């Protein structure tokens, strides 16, 4: 693996990843806002 | 996390209750004849 | 401590009855032949006898045979005491006069005996469930007869009437008008709670939620009784929030005359939709409301609420039932009385409801609401519409006239069921000020 | 019913948040304190006083429903922005020619904003 | 000895009381029998204030559990902890009130108050110094808000120096439990105002909020509920049971409070309520004890305190706390809102710190609010009576059990004036 | 919290629906039978978990004439569909906006608003209502008038768009067409919000041209409009750059008051063969949206100028190269442009590439979804009159109107306020001399 | 100690302030748990100005997400430092904004404004000596401008005696991103003059430009465009989060930016910037940092300062360097182009210069500069505006809303009487 500092031109980006969906972590209930703990992230792992 | 578990279980143990049932309920109306 | 008896009459009574203890037997796990396959929770609705047997602390009567001489033939012979099941000899041939008067007055006294005895047997009656259709001779007569003498005896004891009304359209007796007018005259000052259950309701009901397009008289009994479980629940299971008898009346019926509360369930599912359905508290409450789930086919949103009592019995998280009845209270299509501003009873029990093999599906949660609306007005204004259709031209007067019922009740009845009219009307009205 | 307020717990039970999408009855945000014993209004059966000036509007809900409903309903927005005399004085005759709907229980309550240009 | 009988009143009180010893025997030691299992001695050195040893080194509660209809008993002797309890301090009846104030405090309270005060005075004589007595009930329903509030009045006859703190499940504002409610509240509020001494006010759509909202549950129980109203009745009672500096006990509290007579109504809330998940984000540090209990969402009452003034706030902190960061927490939070605070009255603000935390928490705080803004439950309370009284609703089931017109007008004007005694203090 | 009701009405509908429904299930995985072959919560924009794990689709497919809705219930989605959400009934509607919005249409209306709300009160945050149907029909025409106006009723100033199928500018598979099409786009030009409209002779000729079927069918053409339903509504579903929600779509087009009426245009639709011979690169997607021979409603956009174009970019698509082709697209003096809309191009950069339907169309890194509203839809407005009026001037065909609820009079009044519409499209034209 | 309260409202706003997240956390240590792994003392000795302290060694950023559709701030806790933030700051509401300034401060969003100022309450009070609040958002659309700006007023009439900066990005020259840019452009800018103290413009078309051209980027997103503004984010703040000599904070580069309190938008840039062929053929030295600084190739804003001149400039040195050439070198500039700079402020350059560089560099250096070419900006959006307005066009929803044709012609002219100052130091 590259570790190179967090510097603008330094975010590439793995174009394997074909899974994109967001998870509703931020959502209503019975009157109230719940903010779940994500279990996952984006692509669904 | 476990609590929610056993409750998700719950459901499906019912959902087979039920669809069993189904089954079991459809025949009594194909019994209409009979 | 906590007894209730039962007065199933008529054989509208007696059917509603086998269905209901059936599912009572089944709760409780007493078998078919009064022996519990080896805890007090029966002594609501079972007294235990010497010999290892519960016997129902109920009363069938029936002014005729047969309905009940198949109940003593039937697979609950050995459960049912062979006194309780009281029988006549002659039916009160659809007229409320031979069953006040005639053919009735021969077995009052038998029955408010059989009705002591049992009321002896028990250390804190909570209040008689009495079952009767509001349009054959005994269900209107005798259940007059029996109401006015069960008044001066139990006073204060409650008297929940559960009871088979008149439908809008189809009917299957001419002289039904007269009958019921003329038992909701004599059963509006002697009676408590009149739980409304029509059938044209029901029918349509299970056509449409349970998808059977013909249906019969057994597929209804067994609906209403999962109804009367449901208002003994508490009374037997346990619960967070318990209504006794007592409470349905007290937080119910607001003037003395508007006794007459409605009736519904939720999940009233197939066990084959409740596949597709998620049956959360929120889709069952707003499901005892919507006009398509009623119990007596009328669209309460032409009408005002007065007192809706929602009992829960299952899985119902408190606040569930919260954020339901608060979004209810919001609608539009729902609107309330002025003079109820609290209008809403509620009960949540932890008794899944019973699967008794037949229709209805196992749910986790489910509710019974029993709202007072002003929207009964339409049956009352037909009701008396038709018993005027004929009042007027004496028909069928002749048969009520020579077994009693002197014809001057017919317009006093008339009179009174006015009255309900314009109660109705003015406790629905509104104030500038 | 009245729908009071939950004073601080209210963004809670709004309409929105308790997923009513439908309008719904507003919420009454400001509680009047009165004083004293209020006199009796009715009788015993619950029929009112005779002296007691009454209501004008039905003993029951005005629920009009989809046989009771004018043909060719009127818009529920009506901002009248970028739009002519005849085409504003239109839509505004138009619900105004329609009043049953604006005072009814499933209602239209529209929303009349803007203004033509002169 | 300052001593404690636990009065408890219907399904909410004895429901409530049941987890309020649940509570209470798990920070003493007592076991579900009703032994003293525990560690720190310091659990033993003042039991007597709630037990009362029996040969054999079990400890009884002082607890008298009334009811009209042995129901809610049942389920509290099948209950965790309900064999602690002594059979014979249950006195109960065969009927039920039917959610109806008449037949609690008149048909079937009066042939049942002789037993209940019986088993008050075998629990009240046998004690070195009585500080008072503790009432769960519920104001809407019959039973808590009918028997409990003729018992409250026969007690205070009896005993009247003793205090008598009665926590009440107030008519939540939203949503109602019974179409009576309205009555039965105005009726119950008449009684406490001129029988009480600190009655603390805990709505339910309150405590929903904090469970939803702070503690984050997607499934709250009545019993969490409970745990949180048996926690603000634990705090109020820590100084009498545990050492600590400047300690605080009930009759403090009062003095320390109740500015008038009457004015006495009080709001409850507790403060270290965190998340299973956001104890990782935020920092037990006597600063955010401060800001959460005097946060108009954790208080256990619909009653916006901002809508008004806070009279006299009380702060009982368990735990080892530095004073200056205590004394001076409260002189901000009062020097920071001053539209909130009367400007009559200075150091709004009483002050309790024990040294004995609730198990599992280095400091806790229970906050006892005398708001000028409990206006609006008794002013929701007289609308929801008024509309009514007005059109004889639901009545005929009080005048036939024989309830006078003449008792619920007085009910309204004793309650309608209230309303303004905290509105003339409410604005100078 | 991004849920979103879909009413399919009509044969059009329940069939574009059949399309529809299909696609979003192959995007989230939820199989046909609900329960996805997991062993996350994106599906709820269209779904609603049962808790056994069966994902109901939330929609309300409804049509007055059965045998479409029921080949629905005997298919292979047959068990994911909530038997109350396929609401058929008995009779049809002959083609008669009169028995759509009079008579055996507000039968059905009760119910379907019912299941609508059932709908409604399970969402955490509804985005709109996508109402599909054919502006040349009875359901299609007469149903979706009554819903759209008993839905504004209720819902009020919420979100309500409509993807219609605008009568043909030469082909039409009904006689009376015209007139349900004048009589429908009256009752909702001021009821519902941003109306998209796909002309069917277009996309029969895009599928003959770009997609290489000789013999397209209305599956083909339905298929392709499910790709156009997903990009409207990708930002909601999937992760993006700049996602664009369904209240902007009404903010960020809809310009005056009665225009309302955007076209629709998808890009890379291209087909295998010619696949191995194209770079699809953002620019080449763009600039194929403006192409006047794509736009999927025949109506030639050089004939006109564009109000407000909000174009969508699904797939990987660097934010950098759609700033460079808004940019050519602008320079170039053929694509014109009304002056009271200097910046008239909205951009949504998603990330989800187009799925792949076991069927047709081919697997693209890249793909845009054009929603302009040309000033140049006033022909066709022109020539549904034409059309209105040759027939109206002998008032032929109305004795079926007369003959169901819709008073003569109501004819006029509709072709009239077609006329207004066409005077508006004038004046949004007309550039200020000053 | 000083410390800043971070606003980010909108999708552009969560997504920058997203990555400056990234990026500070990066500079002091912050891992995405939450803990610290580094390996200097010196990141811990000035944290508490963007991270609040937790139980357990817990750093908390003190942010306020804000966006009135809860699906930007969904990827952002998907994203890498996503569990870093308080779930109670996560404040958004049910709703879609739709790009409507009117709906964004007229309507629902002043239904979320209420729990954000709540956030934003308890977060400046939890502060010892709180010196102002850092805005992100993007003029162009709803959201980010109309919420942001009505949090803006609140926060202004809260506290009015704190620096405002708002990192506003600001519609494009060449292409659009929304239909009614000019609209919600005028809007937000008329509610930006008359009250932040700093606004900071960054143009999507000049980061392209500096992607493209100076760090040859081949396939930029905007990750890549919002790091550019993160490393502007992090320059500014330097002086009061790492020692070094000339220390200056927001206020000091306040007071030396503005010389009339309109006159406060200003152009961002950062210049450590080179290519991937040329940084080893890079010549470091303070020298060409000045020179990579000031061209007008890495200005961050779509306004030529060639085609004016500047009012005031700033330079933010992050490095160990020598005074003698930064000080010859900013002299050296206003020596050499002197028509690009006002007369009538002799030295308008300010310097500031920190020892403790980005990890990764040995010399940074953030640039600001307020230049009579914002004009150009304002301008452009106003004859877009023009024609937009004269036509009434998109007006619909703004009326629909509730605003009126008062409020646009009230936001024209303020930006026209802008316009009108900033050029007349270009004529003296
Ligand atoms: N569940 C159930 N309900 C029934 C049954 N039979 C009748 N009912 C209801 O009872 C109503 C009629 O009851 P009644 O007319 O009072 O019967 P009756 O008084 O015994 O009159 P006769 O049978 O002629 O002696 C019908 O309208 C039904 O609604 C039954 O077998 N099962
Ligand atoms: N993609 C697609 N378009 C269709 C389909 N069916 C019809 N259309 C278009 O829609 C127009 C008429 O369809 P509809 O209005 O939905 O027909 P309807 O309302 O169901 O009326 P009837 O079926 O004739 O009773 C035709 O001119 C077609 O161009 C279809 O199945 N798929
Ligand atoms: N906190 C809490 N409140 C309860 C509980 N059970 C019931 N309540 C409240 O008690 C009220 C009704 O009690 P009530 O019917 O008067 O009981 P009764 O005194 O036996 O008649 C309801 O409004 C409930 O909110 C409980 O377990 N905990
Ligand atoms: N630098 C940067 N700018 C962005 C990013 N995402 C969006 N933008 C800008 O945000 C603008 C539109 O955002 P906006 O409409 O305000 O979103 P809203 O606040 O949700 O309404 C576009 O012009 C984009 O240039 C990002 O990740 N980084």
């Amino acid at each position: 693996v590259h570790g190179l500092p967090f510097l603008p031109g330094t975010s590439f980006k793995d174009s394997t990843k074909t899974a994109f969906h967001r998870s509703q972590t931020l959502g209503y209930r019975n009157g109230y806002a719940v903010v779940r703990r994500p279990t996952v992230g984006i692509g669904g792992d | 996390e476990q609590e929610r578990e056993l409750c998700a279980e719950f459901r499906r143990g019912l959902g087979s209750f039920n669809q069993q049932l189904a089954k079991e309920q459809k025949a009594q109306h194909n019994y209409l004849n009979s | 401590q906590r007894e209730c008896i039962s007065v199933h009459v008529g054989q509208a009574g007696v059917q509603i009855g086998n269905a209901c203890w059936e599912l009572y037997c089944l709760e409780h796990g007493i078998q078919p032949d009064g022996q519990m396959p080896s805890d007090d929770s029966f002594n609501t609705f079972f007294s235990e006898t010497g010999a290892g047997k519960h016997v129902p602390r109920a009363v069938f009567v029936d002014l005729e045979p047969t309905v009940i001489d198949e109940v003593r033939t039937g697979t609950y012979r050995q459960l049912f005491h062979p006194e309780q099941l009281i029988t006549g000899k002659e039916d009160a041939a659809n007229n409320y006069a031979r069953g006040h008067y005639t053919i009735g007055k021969e077995l009052i006294d038998l029955v408010l005996d059989r009705i002591r005895k049992l009321a002896d047997q028990c250390t804190g009656l909570q209040g008689f469930l009495i079952f009767h259709s509001f349009g054959g001779g005994t269900g209107s007569g005798f259940t007059s007869l029996l109401m006015e003498r069960l008044s001066v005896d139990y006073g204060k004891k409650s008297k929940l009437e559960f009871s088979i009304y008149p439908a809008p359209q189809v009917s299957t007796a001419v002289v039904e008008p007269y009958n019921s007018i003329l038992t909701t005259h004599t059963t509006l000052e002697h009676s408590d709670c009149a739980f409304m259950v029509d059938n044209e309701a029901i029918y349509d009901i299970c056509r449409r939620n349970l998808d059977i397009e013909r249906p019969t008289y057994t597929n209804l009994n067994r609906l209403i009784s999962q109804i009367v479980s449901s208002i003994t629940a508490s009374l037997r299971f346990d619960g967070a929030l318990n209504v006794d008898l007592t409470e349905f009346q007290t937080n119910l019926v607001p003037y003395p005359r508007i006794h007459f509360p409605l009736a519904t369930y939720a999940p009233v599912i197939s066990a084959e939709k409740a596949y597709h359905e998620q049956l959360s508290v929120a889709e069952i409450t707003n499901a005892c409301f919507e006009p398509a789930n009623q119990m007596v086919k009328c669209d309460p949103r032409h009408g005002k609420y007065m007192a809706c009592c929602l009992l829960y019995r299952g899985d119902v998280v408190p606040k569930d039932v919260n954020a339901a009845i608060a979004a209810i209270k919001t609608k539009r299509s729902i609107q309330f009385v002025d003079w109820c501003p609290t209008g809403f009873k509620v009960g949540i029990n932890y008794q899944p409801p019973t699967v008794v093999p037949g229709d209805l599906a196992k749910v986790q949660r489910a509710v019974c609401m029993l709202s007072n609306t002003t929207a009964i007005a339409e049956a009352w204004a037909r009701l008396d519409h038709k018993f005027d259709l004929m009042y007027a031209k004496r028909a069928f007067v002749h048969w009520y006239v020579g077994e009693g019922m002197e014809e001057g009740e017919f317009s006093e009845a008339r009179e009174d069921m006015a009255a309900l009219e314009k109660d109705y009307e003015e406790v629905g009205m509104d104030s500038v000020e | 019913a009245t729908n009071y307020s939950a004073n601080q717990y209210e963004k809670a039970f709004s309409p929105r948040y308790l997923q009513n999408w439908s309008l719904a009855k507003p919420t009454k945000q400001r509680i009047s304190s009165h004083e004293g014993y209020t006199q009796i209004i009715a009788n015993d059966r619950g029929h009112l006083l005779p002296s007691v000036p009454r209501s004008k509007a039905s003993p029951w809900g005005s629920f009009m429903g989809t046989w009771d409903m004018p043909l060719k309903v009127p818009p529920a927005r009506v901002t009248l922005t970028s739009r002519t005399a005849a085409g504003a004085a239109s839509l505004t005759k138009w619900i105004q020619k329609n009043p049953n709907l604006l005072k009814a229980s499933n209602g239209l309550r529209p929303e009349i904003l803007g203004k033509p240009h002169d | 000895m300052r001593e404690i009988v636990h009065l408890q009143a219907g399904q909410c009180g004895n429901q409530i009381g049941a987890k309020f010893w649940e509570v209470i025997s798990d920070e003493h030691g007592i076991d579900p029998t009703g032994t003293y299992h525990g560690d720190s001695d310091l659990q033993l050195e003042r039991i007597n204030v709630y037990y009362n040893e029996a040969t054999g080194g079990k400890y009884v509660p002082r607890a008298v559990l009334v009811d009209l209809e042995p129901g809610t008993m049942d389920s509290v002797r099948s209950g965790p902890f309900g064999q602690i309890f002594r059979p014979d301090n249950f006195v109960f009846g065969q009927s039920g009130a039917g959610n109806n104030w008449a037949k609690g405090h008149y048909t079937e309270g009066a042939e049942l108050v002789d037993s209940v005060l019986d088993v008050v005075r075998k629990e009240a004589e046998s004690c070195d110094c009585l500080q008072g007595f503790q009432l769960t009930h519920s104001l809407g329903g019959g039973t808590g808000s009918g028997m409990g509030t003729l018992l409250i009045s026969k007690i205070r006859e009896e005993y009247p120096d003793r205090i008598m703190n009665t926590f009440s499940v107030v008519p939540s504002p939203k949503v109602s439990d019974t179409v009576v409610e309205p009555y039965n509240a105005t009726l119950s509020v008449h009684q406490l105002v001129e029988n009480t001494d600190e009655t603390y006010c805990i709505d339910n759509e309150a405590l929903y909020d904090i469970c939803f909202r702070t503690l984050k549950l997607t499934t709250p129980t009545y019993g969490d509920l409970n745990h949180l109203v048996s926690a603000t009745m634990s705090g109020v009672t820590t100084c009498l049971r545990f050492p600590g500096q400047l300690n605080a006990d009930l009759r403090k509290l009062a003095v320390n409070m109740v500015p008038f007579p009457r004015l006495h109504f009080f709001m409850p809330g507790f403060a270290p309520l965190t998340s299973r998940g956001s104890q990782q984000y935020r920092a037990l540090t006597v600063p955010e004890l401060t800001q959460q209990m005097f946060d108009a969402k954790n208080m256990m009452a619909a009653c916006d305190p901002r809508h008004g003034r806070y009279l006299t706030v009380a702060a009982v902190f368990r735990g080892r706390m530095s004073m200056k960061e205590v004394d001076e927490q409260m002189l901000n939070v009062q020097n920071k809102n001053s539209s909130y605070f009367v400007e009559w009255i200075p150091n709004n603000v009483k002050t309790a710190v024990c040294d004995i935390p609730p198990r599992g928490l280095k400091m806790s705080a229970t906050f006892i609010g005398n708001s000028t803004a409990i206006q609006e439950l008794f002013k929701r309370i007289s609308e929801q009576f008024t509309a009514m009284f007005r059109r004889k609703a639901f009545l005929h089931w009080y005048t036939g059990e024989g309830m006078d017109e003449m008792e619920f007008t007085e009910a309204e004007s004793n309650m309608n004036d209230l309303g303004n005694p905290v509105v003339t203090r409410g604005a100078c």
